């Protein structure tokens, strides 16, 4: 409820679209399993998709960590500095691919 | 006494006189002529079957698995199958190995 | 407060054991030893139930016969009234009729 | 608080790349590199190789 | 010169037999030393994962028998009496102590006795497994079959060099026959190791074909298989058990 949580003023981060329009991502760092199920779709992601989302907005850095994790994450990083970390556990090719590109 | 000769990879890249040796190898082991279709004749005699197959796999190093063992008639079986070539490096060995973009680093904590 | 602080000792268990490595071996006895045995024979169990499945009222009526000639006292009372309050429920309660 | 240079996924010239790419602009990446780097930096670097005593 | 293994059943009369090579344990590199063809309905069936799954549950759950019991409200101690009369004091209503509402009662839906769980598969559902998981086993290239189980030395560490030369895998069933022409050298090689497993002919499984990667049998063994999983097919009514004389059957 809308008293329970906070609440901001609709806000640009730096004016945006006034000069010119700058990428506000700043990285996603990948952290999937080499064995395990859990991460199957986010090995699916690293096969097929992250090399042409990597070349599509060169802005972005991207990390593929390979760690053995049960659960896989991906951590995006934005230019005013706030990090939201979202989990990619058992998601498919295509759930990856619009959460990334929603981030 | 015997202890370990080492492991061997299972990378194959198919050689470029493919045709004079096999050509070759089947005149040495049929002992029969070309006439018009060397690359038709089938291989139901096992001991034809099997002198062949073990020779190519003594020379090329590759060898025929079962499941495709089953399924080779004809010598333009064996000679499709030894144009495939396959590649035995690591997953991540590959990746890095790609056109990687400046902006996509990736680590291996295996 | 109901769960504990601490997580506790690590789990540790062998896969290779020598009773899961050797699980389901002379099981299939029958079919390829040419019929001497049952897979049921098998079976290392209770000598009323080896290769039964039975109802709770079954089984108790099973171990009844086969058993309560040589059970306790108390033990038998007890599977007695059990047999007894089972007959009750499952023919006279309940829904479905 | 740490800088980012110190937490696990950090790679500085993919970062200097990144930043020139996402201004939309062609900076040479030598003449970014030199004016990313400071004084202060320069003379306690060579202080922190100087009380270890490396060349 | 080359191990030849024709099939001695009859094949039907499409369906041509499918083949595997014939390798050996006496040499560290003596792989295909012969050329066996094995009989195509025993190991080129269709896939058929359902069968896997049923005659995998049915083993992993035939023999079980639970000894969970609890004590119902009728054997717990004591517990006679209606303590606090019906209508006088303000309590709640209680007709004994030893209910299942109180501490220290029975309890209510527990489990009763030791449960069997034991049920049987009809018997061409179960050999219709078997030749499923030898298909499986031999279309996923795992299969290898061998002339004669017989190291040189009889040592584990050979052992497993050879399966790690061969690229095997890390575990490996290995199946001879009959229990009693288990040679030595091979026992007392598999007798210390601890993925590397004997089992007689007649203990054949699925479940022990699926937990070990691959699966190693021999030339009498693979005659018997096919001799006992193909006589399921073209077989009667059983009339009684087979057990019994029946002037075909042994
Ligand atoms: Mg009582
Ligand atoms: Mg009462
Ligand atoms: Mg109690
Ligand atoms: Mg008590």
């Amino acid at each position: 409820t809308a008293r329970g949580t906070p609440s901001r003023f609709l806000a640009s981060v730096l004016h945006n679209g006034l000069g010119r329009y700058v990428q506000q991502l700043q990285r996603l760092s990948f952290s999937v399993s080499r064995d395990g199920a859990s991460s199957r779709g986010a090995r699916e992601f690293v096969e097929r998709e992250v090399i042409d989302f990597a070349r599509r907005n060169p802005g972005v850095v991207i990390y593929v960590n390979s760690r053995p994790c049960c659960v896989p994450r991906v951590v995006a990083e934005y230019l005013n500095g706030a990090v939201r970390e979202e989990s990619i556990h058992c998601k498919s090719v295509e759930e990856i691919s619009t959460l990334v590109q929603k981030l | 006494i015997l202890v370990c000769p080492p492991l061997r990879s299972r990378a194959y890249t198919p050689p470029e006189d493919l045709q004079s040796r096999l050509e070759s190898y089947v005149k040495e082991v049929f002992g029969s002529s070309l006439p018009s279709n060397w690359q038709d004749i089938s291989l139901e005699d096992s001991r034809l079957k099997f002198n062949l197959l073990a020779h190519l796999a003594d020379d090329l190093g590759h060898v025929v698995p079962n499941s495709r063992l089953h399924q080779m008639c004809r010598v333009r079986d064996v000679l499709d199958f030894y144009n495939v070539p396959i590649q035995d490096r690591s997953k991540f060995d590959e990746l890095s190995a790609s056109n990687l973009p400046p902006n996509l680093k990736i680590t291996w904590s295996y | 407060i109901g769960i504990r602080l601490t997580l506790p000792p690590p789990k540790v268990v062998d896969r290779w054991n020598e009773k899961r490595a050797m699980f389901g071996v002379y099981d299939n006895i029958g079919i390829l030893g040419n019929f001497e045995k049952h897979p049921k024979e098998l079976i290392r169990g209770p000598i009323w139930l080896r290769g039964w499945k039975g109802n709770e009222l079954q089984r108790c009526i099973r171990k009844r016969k086969m058993v309560g000639s040589r059970m306790f006292a108390d033990d038998l009372h007890n599977l007695n009234k059990r047999i007894r309050y089972l007959y009750k429920h499952f023919n006279r309660h309940g829904k479905f009729r | 608080p740490v800088r980012r240079s110190e937490k696990p996924n950090w790679d500085y010239h993919a970062e200097i790349q990144a930043f020139g790419h996402r201004l939309q602009e062609n900076f040479s990446l030598d003449l970014l590199k030199t004016a990313f780097v400071n004084s202060c930096y320069i003379k306690s670097e060579e202080a922190k190789r100087q009380q270890l005593g490396i060349e | 010169e080359p191990v030849l293994r024709k099939v001695e059943l009859p094949v039907p009369t499409h369906r041509r037999p499918v083949q595997a090579w014939v390798e050996s344990l006496r040499g560290f590199e003596q792989e295909r030393v012969g050329l066996a063809d094995l009989h195509p309905d025993v190991f080129a069936t269709a896939p058929r994962l359902d069968i896997l799954h049923q005659v995998a549950m049915w083993q992993k759950n035939f023999k079980r028998i639970s000894y969970a019991k609890t004590k119902t409200r009728a054997e717990v101690r004591g517990g006679g009496r209606k303590p606090w009369p019906q209508k006088g004091t303000g309590r709640a209503r209680h007709g004994s102590i030893r209910s299942p509402l109180w501490r220290g009662g029975g309890v209510a839906h527990g489990p009763r006795g030791p449960t069997s769980y034991y049920y049987m598969l009809p018997m061409k559902v179960r050999a219709l497994g078997l030749k499923v998981a030898l298909t499986v086993k031999l279309a996923q290239d795992d299969l290898h079959i061998m002339d004669s189980l017989e190291l040189p030395t009889g040592d584990p560490q050979y052992l497993t060099e050879l399966a790690h030369y061969r690229r095997w895998g890390d575990s490996v069933l290995l199946v001879d026959l009959t229990h009693e022409e288990m040679p030595q050298s091979i026992v007392e090689a598999t007798s210390r190791l601890k993925t590397f497993n004997l089992i007689p002919a007649v203990g054949l499984n699925v479940h022990s074909m699926l937990k070990h990667q691959t699966l190693v049998l021999t030339l009498p063994t693979v005659a018997f298989l096919e001799d006992k999983l193909l006589w399921q097919d073209s077989r009667y009514r059983p009339l009684y058990p087979f057990s019994l004389p029946y002037s075909d059957f042994p």
